[PDB]
């Protein structure tokens, strides 16, 4: 409902939108819900946040301390939920997706993971390490929850994919970093956006130009908060002055 | 979709990045093809055979059965070429990778066993081996390090997480999708996604095929039992394997119950651990209340898979096979009566399944009982270990 | 009198103490009836089959004569359980001892290759094993050491002379001299006293036995030369038994050439040594001018006896056999060649054995010719030794 | 010559004979002729020599340790014949005997030795590793230069050991440590002359009463060396009353 919102008044706009991702919790869980803050008002469209997991093999390495990062604070799932909770009492409209581990979803029952999900505002999860070919019941629970499945359209994919994706995905489809843009229109698929790799502005307007409703900004996120870890209040600094450039650049 | 079945009753899968299911279709593909190819099973039977040494000797252990009726005989992967049965299935991957035309080799390794497998076996074929290896057991497995490095294979340390063998797994598995045009990922054990578990299981099948027709010409009838570890779960399910269908033959696998069940410091995920998903599969895991994966401990290096291969959890849930547990000091004491009886020295991992073949010796003596103990590996690299404790 | 000749030409014989003579006597006689008792060879075989794991392969390596006009194979007694030839003749002399009815086993080591298996097979046939080594050897071979110590075996440091082998030898000898009524010397070579030379060679001809077999089968003709190291001479004339009346195939020994020849820090007293007597036989050995008995140096522990079995000595004078030296850089070179391109890790033992077939391929490149290495044994035991040496 | 004058003197005396060993140059060139001249003084009928072998085979740890200390004073079998021969030109008529190993008689030629043993007066020479069975060569050579081969006769012997025996030896039979006493005779062997484990008066006078010639004793010899390295005039007097006392034991 609020990714179908966003993108309506974006096209009405013409500008794309553009969506930052952090793990929650990470350096701690007061700064993480301030920097998420400083995202929003700074101009993110959306958020894309990550629950910390053990393994998460599907992260480079500024992603992957991220985590570490955030199991030295002690975050928990359940605490990440009291996060999401908060974060969506304070901001109404602006979509909220996670990027979760198999694991942490199928753990105390798929369908608890997406009711939870719905009772505290989210509105989308993307599992990492879930391909469409064993996405039914992860699906299927978010749909019967009102969440959006978010799935994954690689640079190596086939005709076969792109329907599947087109098909099963709502909210937004991830395209992972032209011809396939225009397959996931021709097929009704959700709205795309660009991820993997964007960290300056022009690659913002080369996505929006491409055809994509919209990218995705993580690592490049995440760096600034590494780098300033010793300086919380230059970090937030730091994250607004990315965030409104990398917005501007949508428009 | 897929040629083979991804599933074993509710366990398996192919639970990667969407970006990796390409590589795995591929190598489902390969396998099967692979399979019905006379070409194929010839070089990889010539390579068994006159560089690995199969077949392996199965030895009847007379001096420790005494004064009981059970009848023990040990299938001999210890004296296969690299000390161990991980040699038997990465000729046969390296085979694969070469069908495929890939020119480079990707393994992951904790104890080091199946790295220094991975290398020679690139070596001895022309591949361009990389091994991941977590910091932690790269520290303790100098040895084994430098044989990987003296067989030209390079290895790289992981630092990530705990920095043990699921962060190890984790690295290849971020490396291969990025690399499988080039590299295969040569996964060491019968767990993964599929369709690891079942080549694997077939990589390592002539161990029990060997032992069905080794114990028949020597006794004249099947075992009564066919007891293996499990870590991964290769060297039981190799064991296994041609024996499922013999109903009258049963097959136990051995975890390993570290400092014992009840101390939480075991790596007995099977028995003791809940069903998850990780590594590529949906099976039983070392994991906490809320989802985070954790380490199996052992005095052994080799039984540290934090999970197991989904096949032993499908022959557990429908009663096929039958898991139990050995701990540090069961499987200690079968090391040293093994070296002092029969002149043999076992891998500690492979003590955990003497252990228990001892144990329903000792426990029934006058139980008639005919009993082989899958030997996975040779010793010699664990006789520091075993010194410093007893010393101790 | 005895009832086989002692002698080999000039070299052999029986110069030990008169109080000796009875246990030579007794052990020839036996030895004699054993080999045409099929029990015994019945009971033999079953050994080296199903606890040894024989027959070993016989490896062609393909990479390493690459560019060239050599076919080389490698005989691999690395394979056999111990990881090394040696326990081919220990199990024949422990079923000897057993023949006699003697229930324990003097053995002496340098290397601890030998005293392993002598402990493995004390183990398996109920035999109290007693071991000599030199001080200064067992202070090197801590992890041999305590295998020996883990499979049973009494191990005695010998602080007397050099304290090393030939003092260990010397030891072993005093103690029979008292205790041969109920214990059994095993020497560890084709040296010393009749009969060990010929039992020796016996009890290890399975080596070339099965590589006759096997060359013929994989290239239908016999091999131009097959090459083994001399250290003792056991492995070599394993290895040239079956072919020594096969005068078409030549006979090459290596021995260990250390710093190198001129430096006269080696052990080749075959081709640069005297003969003198010593250690019960009349053969070459490394002596002063005076004729006090020197060490023999190498960079490899296991070709450490200061003389060389008589056999080798006579083949020499009549030109039936060639013996060469290799030095520790070139047996260096080839430990590493093998490993980096065949996936097998060789005693350093046998790299001089290898380093000698790689000089006759590399110096006449385009000389067709076929030939045979015996790989004694694996060299995971020289790891440390090696690391240490490049680290340098 | 020397053993066969030896012996009918003492047979006309009815007293057996006393033979202490001592290993050539222990402690030292100085000291071992000392400790040699010492012996002779004390009673000694004859005397048998070793010369220092890197590896004694059929000595115990006492013997062992003296040509260890031998070695260290730099001891080599040239100038052990210069001793010998020192010692013949001090002393003409006792006899004197050499302790062999093998490769120091064939390091420059059997006959070569034997002959160098004449020249400086040596009676005898045992082989220690030599059984009669490898004897050919060894005492053909002594013969040829008037040396007495001696043989040892073990106590696990037979009828034909005992007849070869008395038929290659010259000079002394060296009896290992009765009946075989007997036999010898019966043999028209050499006088036998007890040795091993002789280190007191009684076990001189019991080799006598059994019928043998008389008894050799080392290692107790060697052991009164040894502990009294330190006290060079000790180490000769408790030589001297050691001797004085097995001598004593032989009339
Ligand atoms: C002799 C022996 N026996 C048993 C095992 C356990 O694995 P399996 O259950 O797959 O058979 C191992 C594993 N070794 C793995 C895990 O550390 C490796 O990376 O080398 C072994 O080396
Ligand atoms: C693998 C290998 N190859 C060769 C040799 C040399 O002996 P050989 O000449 O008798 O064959 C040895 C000897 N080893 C002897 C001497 O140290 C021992 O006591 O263990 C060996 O261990
Ligand atoms: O959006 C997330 N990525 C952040 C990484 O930073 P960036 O490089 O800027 O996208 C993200 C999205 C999907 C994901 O799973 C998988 F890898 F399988 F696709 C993992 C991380
Ligand atoms: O006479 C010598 N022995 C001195 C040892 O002291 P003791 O115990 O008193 O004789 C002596 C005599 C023979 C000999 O060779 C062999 F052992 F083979 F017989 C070695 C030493
Ligand atoms: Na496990
Ligand atoms: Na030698």
């Amino acid at each position: 409902e609020r990714y179908e919102n966003l993108f309506a008044q974006l096209n009405d706009r013409r500008e794309g939108a553009f969506v930052p991702f952090v793990t929650l919790g990470d350096p701690g869980i007061e700064q993480s819900l301030k920097i998420i803050d400083t995202l929003i008002d700074a101009g993110a469209d959306a958020l894309e946040l990550g629950v910390p997991f053990s393994d998460p093999l599907a992260d480079g390495p500024t992603i992957q301390n991220a985590n570490l990062r955030a199991f030295a604070a002690g975050v928990t799932p359940a605490q990440c939920f009291e996060m999401l909770a908060l974060i969506r009492e304070k901001h109404p409209t602006i979509p909220i997706g996670l990027l979760m581990y198999a694991n942490l979803v199928f753990n105390n029952g798929i369908d608890a993971f997406y009711a939870r999900c719905e009772q505290v505002g989210v509105d989308s999860v993307l599992v990492a390490d879930v391909p469409v070919e064993e996405s039914a019941p992860f699906r299927q629970a978010a749909l019967r929850h009102n969440i959006a499945p978010i799935f994954i359209c690689p640079p190596n994919a086939d005709d076969d994919l792109l329907r599947q994706v087109a098909s099963y995905g709502r909210g937004y489809t991830y395209l992972l970093s032209h011809h396939l843009i225009e397959k996931l229109k021709e097929y009704h698929a959700a709205p795309a956006l660009q991820g993997f790799g964007i960290s300056s502005p022009e690659q913002v307007s080369a996505a929006v130009r491409a055809g994509a409703a919209g990218a995705i900004s993580g690592s490049a996120i995440v760096k600034i908060i590494e780098k300033n870890l010793a300086s919380p209040k230059q970090m937030l600094a730091e994250l607004r002055s990315f965030v409104s450039a990398m917005k501007a650049a949508s428009r | 979709t897929t040629l083979l079945n991804p599933y074993f009753g509710e366990f398996g899968g192919m639970y990667v990045p969407q970006i990796l299911m390409p590589a795995l279709n591929q190598l489902e593909e390969a396998f099967v093809r692979a399979q019905k190819d006379p070409e194929f099973q010839a070089q990889f039977a010539d390579l068994l055979k006159n560089y690995a040494g199969r077949p392996t000797a199965l030895t009847k252990c007379q001096n420790i059965t005494a004064g009981t009726r059970t009848t023990l005989y040990l299938k001999r992967e210890d004296l296969l070429h690299g000390g161990a049965h991980k040699t038997n299935q990465v000729l046969g991957q390296a085979l694969l990778a070469k069908r495929m035309g890939k020119s480079e080799i990707i393994a992951e390794t904790g104890a080091g066993q199946h790295g220094v497998a991975s290398a020679l076996a690139s070596a001895l074929l022309g591949l361009k081996c990389r091994i991941y290896m977590g910091a932690k057991d790269v520290e303790r497995q100098s040895p084994n390090v430098f044989r990987m490095r003296l067989m030209g294979a390079e290895v790289i340390p992981v630092h990530s997480g705990s920095a043990t063998l699921k962060d190890a797994c984790n690295e290849a598995l971020r490396d291969w999708s990025g690399s499988y045009e080039t590299a295969h990922y040569m996964l060491g054990t019968a767990a993964g996604p599929h369709p690891y578990p079942t080549i694997v299981r077939e990589f390592q099948r002539m161990i029990g095929e060997e032992t069905k027709a080794q114990i028949l010409d020597k006794e004249g009838r099947l075992p009564d039992a066919v007891i293996a570890c499990v870590g991964g779960g290769s060297n039981a399910i190799g064991m296994f394997a041609d024996f499922i269908n013999d109903t009258s033959v049963g097959l136990i696998g051995v975890e390993p119950g570290g400092h014992g069940i009840e101390t939480g410091e075991h790596g007995a995920p099977l028995k003791h651990g809940r069903v998850g998903i990780y590594f590529g599969m949906k099976a039983p895991m070392m994991q906490t209340a809320d989802g985070q994966i954790e380490e199996s401990y052992s005095i052994s290096a080799g039984l540290d898979f934090p999970s197991v291969g989904p096949q032993h959890a499908y022959l557990n849930s429908i009663g096929r096979a039958d898991y139990v547990s050995i701990t540090d000091d069961e499987a200690l004491e079968a090391f040293k009566t093994l070296c002092r009886h029969e002149g043999i020295i076992p891998a500690l991992e492979s003590s955990h399944a003497l252990a228990h073949a001892l144990k329903m010796m000792r426990e029934q003596p006058e139980k008639e009982q005919l009993l082989v103990v899958n030997l996975s590996g040779r010793g010699d690299k664990d006789i520091f270990t075993v010194h410093d404790i007893l010393k101790a």
